[PDB]
């Protein structure tokens, strides 16, 4: 139903002019910056990623990222990383780096930055407790799993 | 000096992403 | 092996620090530590000299990780397209770094994909051309492999 991380999900891709600073040759493809705007790069995107994947199928969507989207393979390889896997999170991902010019996104519910995955392991009571702000407790134990 | 092949050939799907 | 030498010669003072081609997907922090090639290549030595057992491949990229700040999913893949030779991981990273590549296409001992895919042709042209490359021995000890 609702949630308060729809702020992170809900940013209008109008307001983000089209290609972002952010967005290097690095990074993203010709295709990419073919794009006319950044909704239809994110309509293409929710394209890709509501397609059906099996848990073992990372290889293809990156592939399918590339192809459809002009996303490098080893930029889509470190945002699903980022991501614990949770492929809903990737419109989020985008939209924010976009909007605030970073990489990856330090302040979003859902991605997890270097610094959080050393306070995960750090055992220091303060610094997991603000993770669990952040992420929540589900995204917490997922993220554990992630490191077994 | 020559790391066991089954070994690591697993260790790699081991450590690739699982989609959620 | 010997007349193999001369991939292994390349001085790490000829490669500025950090490499273009090292990137955050690939190494950690404790890589960019480091005070020039040199100091890098010497740690990896150094790990590397340790008595590993063909058993022990997780210890291994563990304290590869820990150590020198190969991430611990880029140290696998290499070892895997070493055949697991570990004699030949120093003369991947000063070729990948020397020529800026990832991996090094042209280097004995470094199996690429399309090695891994020519693996699978009958044309004895197609066989005699990885046999020139990586050698009769490592090329029946890549067949085993490839054929599990």
């Amino acid at each position: 139903d609702f949630s308060n991380e729809d702020i992170y999900d809900n940013i209008d891709p109008d307001t983000i002019s089209f290609p972002p600073k952010i967005a290097t040759t690095d990074l993203f493809l010709p295709l990419f910056f073919h794009f006319g705007s950044t909704r239809q790069f994110m309509d293409k995107l929710h394209e890709v990623i509501s397609g059906d994947y099996e848990p073992s199928q990372a290889e293809k969507l990156v592939q399918d990222l590339c192809d459809e989207t002009g996303i490098r393979k080893n930029f889509s390889t470190s945002i699903l990383t980022c991501l614990s896997g949770d492929l809903m999170v990737f419109p989020r991902y985008f939209l924010n780096m976009f909007k605030d010019n970073v990489n990856p996104p330090p302040n979003v519910p859902g991605i997890w930055t270097h610094d959080d995955d050393e306070s995960l392991k750090s055992n220091d009571q303060e610094q997991i407790r603000k993770l669990v702000k952040k992420h929540g407790t589900g995204r917490m134990e997922m993220r554990k799993r992630f490191f077994e | 000096k020559m790391i066991d092949f089954a070994t690591l050939s697993k260790l790699k799907k081991k450590y690739q992403i699982i989609l959620d």
